[PDB]
């Protein structure tokens, strides 16, 4: 009180000086069923990849995708980022997903990154200088390979032109080595563009077949379908806590309702447009949010010509959420109730008064 | 209509506190009205910025609430000087001020 | 498979009045016994909306969206089975196809070559509605929404790439118009759809036994960005409405 | 709750510490109103139990034994008549005690005329 | 008239609608002292001729 | 920056003038009361109850 | 404070700048006052062979204070394996060397 008055001397009377805040203790996000998964095991784990000039690109959208599961997986031996973070997949939204899948050889695998000049990168599979994604590879000789020779991975080796970023090259015309003229008979100087591969299991680190899946994402202005997963926790209530329910977010106290809320409503709103009633995502109930108690502190204390003993008045706070008296202006601490009647010495609230004799309400 | 006038002051009331309410829903010129919304969207360069728009529109509407209060008040208080005048002058004794 | 009706009958299109229909709930929140003003894309009251009728009349014509469209249709034998959105509705630009056919209702977005006349026919053994789909982006497959027994309100809006739709059934014993009443229809699903439209078509279905039109009438009127005065009871429905530019009364 | 918002708050000043005295200011003058209007007697007058006043009749106007508010059917009417940081304090003097404030000063009126009010 | 501007006025909320409401009280108020001072017959009293 | 100072000065400015305007209407009528009761009580001797 | 970094990292040295030598190599305050200077120095700092002398911090946990250097040269956990000091899978060196 000496501190709000600027003064050394308070006179007799009620001084509000602070305001009462309840802390939230925990945080409460509740977010619905992590269903409708996008389908990485039918991309990452195929029955067959498909070949590096005609690499299949799988369209993720219009699904939440867990890049935890991903991420963690140890059988990966390369997860190289180029416009995001691997920590913060999980985290971020894009609008679609696109996902490129071959199989290179172990030296290639270095190959698909911006700015790399390299056959595939040439006349493969292109990325662009400003690339955003992921480029994961793993080794695949256990399942690939073959003794007799795995022949059906080709590659394009020559063409005229560079590739542009995301392009592909499906055509089988053949290349002119030289300047002859070649009506699509092969000669001395006429070759056919798509070679095989060797891969065989007696090869080394370098030869092994690396199946390649590069994530791609766009963020042009269609919704934000692929989002990262949502860890909702339990639910607690009668406490003053930080809620986040469907991005709605807030603190309050949630207690149980009586209010019966059609099907489609998720929310609830008084007079003043303030949410007041909300709906649980996970398990559909009724909840109603009440805030939490805030209060003008005031200090009730004689002149300090008389005496130091001071008083509290939490305002409109309930005695159970902070000589401790209920009364209808708050909750009165330092102050002895007596069934007395005296004259108003100094004005609580309620028809509630305070005076010095001790100090008593 | 018998009981207008006070009704007019609790609707006066609980109009301003409906309206100063409402305010909170006005960006000001900014992004979103909500700071949470600024906080996780921007940067602290530019949520500073959004953050400081939201507080002088708020603080423009409190100044607004509590001037127009400070005008009521000053009504209130004359109407109630009056009565505890009637008070003094009709109920304790007996007036010959005319009307 | 595209076939061409050749058997229409020339009528002009008939108008009426929409009285106090097309109200839906702004957003998905529960209010109670309040008001709320709203400004948002609604139907203005008593306005002139389009009739059509499929009695020998077959009303599938293509119309301009605008800024949204409200469907009403006083329906008995399920005839209207879905709608076409986009804007060329050929294969260069990319459509929205909304179907429901027998077993559940399909909602795609992709290109899709559309007929010059499609419709279904009825058992279902008729599909004449498009002859090639080549890209593909969007598909949800969804639980099926639904003297002229049945009223359907539909209210379709394009607000920031989402496609909101919102429907009622109505329980009607109304011969030839529109019933007057209030019906305020609940938001049925939200779509993350971000494409360009700007023309619709209803899809209708024939009954085979040429072909036979069944008994059905629909109406389309649009949207209009205007403020509503919304009034919520104790049980959070929107039992009554304001129009705040209709006349100096409501406003 | 947010402590950003909080400390660029705190380059604007006082600000916060004017509105909330200008608002006690308020809610002081308001209850020190009511105690002018009021409190303008310091006995609590009774009206005697038998209503022997001369035919005069004032049963509309006093308190009313059976109703637990302890006002009068014209109180009763006119009470029944009448229908993120805020909050909203409790009146000094509770509806009860203004009910007994305006009950002691109709005793006065009743069964003392003027002398009440200039003295015993 | 410029309709950018009423729509970023729009941004501030219902400061507009405070100050009409302010100005209509204190015009209804002028007729309302006009009528207390003024108005406290309700017989039109003339002069004999 | 003289911007941000003149516009917050300014604000605080026109926020001191109001109140004070409110106190002067306030003390005008405190002083007009005072002056109704030197005229009635003691330029005169006053019938008014209390 | 005296660096040598790329030449399009220049902007990053201001303040209220998001980057990546701004958020784990050195970090400005909102409120900083002062002077950034910046030269080339093609012709003293670099080699035909290449330049390896100057490094940067790749991998952090968390953006840096204002004024906070770091130059604690322990391994990175970039997973949920633990790295144990040893590089490997998802382990990796903090500090790279510009080219
Ligand atoms: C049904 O009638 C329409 C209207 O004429 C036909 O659409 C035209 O078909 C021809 C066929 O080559 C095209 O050249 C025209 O460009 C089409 N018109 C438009 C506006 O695109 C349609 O083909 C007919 N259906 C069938 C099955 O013949
Ligand atoms: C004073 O007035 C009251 C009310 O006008 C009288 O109470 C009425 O008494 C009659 C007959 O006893 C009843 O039929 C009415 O219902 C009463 N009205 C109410 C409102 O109570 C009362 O009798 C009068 N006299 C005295 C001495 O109190
Ligand atoms: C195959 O990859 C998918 C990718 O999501 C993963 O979920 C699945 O567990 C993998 N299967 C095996 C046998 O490793
Ligand atoms: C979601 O998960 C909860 C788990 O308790 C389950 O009870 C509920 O049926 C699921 N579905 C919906 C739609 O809430
Ligand atoms: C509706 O429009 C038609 C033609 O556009 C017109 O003939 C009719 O009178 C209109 N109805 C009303 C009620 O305005
Ligand atoms: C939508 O399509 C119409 C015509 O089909 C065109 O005039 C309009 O510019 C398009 N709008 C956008 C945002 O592409
Ligand atoms: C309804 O449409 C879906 C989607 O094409 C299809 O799978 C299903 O078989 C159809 N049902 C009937 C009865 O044709
Ligand atoms: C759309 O389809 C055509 C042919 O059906 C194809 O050439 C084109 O690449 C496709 N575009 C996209 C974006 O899928
Ligand atoms: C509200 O619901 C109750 C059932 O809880 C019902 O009795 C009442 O009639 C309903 N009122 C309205 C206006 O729908």
């Amino acid at each position: 009180t000496k501190c709000t008055l600027k003064s050394f001397t308070v006179e007799k009377g009620i001084y509000q000086t602070s305001n009462f805040r309840v802390q939230p203790t925990e945080s409460i996000v509740r977010f619905p069923n992590i269903t409708n998964l996008c389908p990485f095991g039918e991309v990452f784990n195929a029955t067959r990849f498909a070949s590096v000039y005609a690499w299949n690109r799988k369209r993720i959208s219009n699904c939440v995708a867990d890049y935890s599961v991903l991420y963690n997986s140890a059988s990966f031996s390369t997860f190289k980022c180029y416009g995001v973070s691997p920590t913060k997949l999980n985290d971020l939204c894009f609008t679609n997903v696109y996902a490129d899948s071959f199989v290179i050889r172990g030296d290639e695998v270095r190959q698909i990154a911006p700015g790399q000049t390299g056959k595939i990168a040439d006349y493969n599979y292109k990325l662009p200088d400003d690339f955003t994604g992921c480029v994961i590879a793993w080794n695949s000789n256990n399942l690939d390979s073959k003794v007799g020779g795995n022949y059906n991975y080709l590659y394009r080796l020559f063409r005229k032109s560079n590739l542009k970023p995301f392009e592909r090259d499906i055509s089988t015309e053949i290349y002119q080595a030289g300047s002859t003229p070649c009506n699509g008979v092969e000669g001395f100087n006429c070759y056919f563009p798509l070679q095989s591969y060797g891969f065989q299991p007696t090869y080394g680190v370098g030869y092994q077949p690396y199946r390649v899946v590069v994530l791609s994402f766009e963020l042009l202005h269609a919704p934000a379908t692929v989002c990262g997963p949502k860890k909702s926790t339990n639910l607690v209530k009668n406490k003053c806590v930080n809620f986040n329910f469907n991005g709605l977010t807030g603190t309050g106290v949630l207690t149980e309702s009586n209010k019966k809320f059609l099907p489609f409503q998720q929310f609830g709103r008084d007079i003043d447009d303030t949410t007041d009633a909300v709906r649980d995502p996970q398990t559909l109930e009724i909840l109603d949010i009440t805030p939490c108690s805030f209060g003008g502190v005031s200090v009730i204390t004689p002149g300090t010509n008389t005496s130091n003993q001071v008083a509290v008045l939490y305002q409109g706070v309930n005695c159970t959420e902070v000589n401790v008296f209920q009364t209808r202006a708050g909750c009165l601490i330092g102050a002895e109730h007596v069934n007395n009647s005296y004259e108003c010495d100094i004005p609580i609230g309620a028809g509630i008064c305070a005076s010095y004799q001790s100090i008593i309400a | 209509s018998a009981l207008g006038k006070l009704q007019d002051v609790v609707n006066q009331n609980a109009q301003a506190l409906n309206t100063l309410v409402k305010q909170l829903s006005s960006n000001f010129g900014a992004i979103s009205s909500v700071l949470n919304d600024i906080l996780a969207r921007l940067d602290p360069p530019e949520a500073e910025v959004q953050i400081d728009r939201l507080i002088t529109g708020r603080l423009q509407s409190l100044q607004t609430y509590v001037t127009q209060q400070l005008i009521r008040a000053a009504e209130i208080r004359a109407s109630a000087n009056l009565a505890a005048t009637k008070m003094s002058e009709c109920v304790l004794g007996q007036s010959k001020r005319v009307d | 498979q595209c076939v061409n009706l050749t058997t229409r009958t020339q009528l002009p299109p008939a108008y009426t009045n929409s009285f106090t229909r097309g109200v839906y709930y702004p957003d998905k929140v529960f209010r109670s016994s309040v008001l709320h003003s709203t400004q948002d894309l609604f139907l203005p009251f008593f306005s002139n909306v389009t009739w059509f009728h499929a009695i020998k009349r077959f009303d599938n014509p293509v119309l301009p969206f605008n800024d949204g469209v409200y469907f009403a249709s006083t329906e008995k034998s399920n005839i209207i089975r879905g709608w076409i959105f986009g804007t060329t509705l050929d294969s260069k630009t990319q459509s929205l196809l909304i179907v429901n056919n027998a077993t559940n209702v399909v909602i795609k977005v992709c290109e899709f070559q559309f007929c010059n006349d499609p419709f279904l026919g009825v058992m279902e053994s008729e599909f004449r509605v498009y002859s090639s789909a080549n890209n593909c982006t969007f598909e949800y497959v969804s639980q099926p929404f639904l003297n002229f027994k049945n009223l359907r309100e539909f209210v379709f809006k394009n607000i920031d790439g989402y496609f909101k739709i919102y429907s009622k059934h109505t329980p009607i014993n109304l011969v030839r118009d529109l019933p007057q009443g209030f019906s305020a229809l609940e938001p049925l699903v939200d779509l993350p759809i971000g494409i360009n439209i700007t023309r619709f078509q209803t899809l209708l279905a024939l009954h085979r036994s040429g072909w036979t039109a069944g008994a059905a009438a629909y109406y389309v009127g649009y949207l209009q960005p205007r403020t509503f005065l919304l009034k919520y009871n104790e049980n959070g429905t929107i039992t009554d409405a304001v129009d705040c530019a209709l006349d100096p009364l409501s406003e | 709750d947010s402590t950003e918002c909080s400390n660029l708050l705190l380059q604007y000043g006082s600000f916060c510490t004017q509105l909330n005295r200008a608002l006690t200011g308020i809610a002081v003058e308001q209850d020190k109103n009511t105690q002018e209007v009021f409190a303008q007697v310091k006995q609590i007058y009774k009206t005697p139990p038998i209503k022997d006043f001369g035919g005069f009749n004032f049963s509309q106007i006093l308190p009313d034994p059976s109703k637990p508010s302890k006002r009068s059917p014209i109180e009763d009417l006119l009470f029944n008549k009448v229908t993120n940081g805020l909050t909203v304090l409790p009146p000094l003097l509770t509806d009860e005690m203004i009910a007994q404030y305006t009950s002691a000063l109709l005793a006065g009126t009743i069964t003392s005329g003027w002398t009440f009010g200039a003295g015993p």
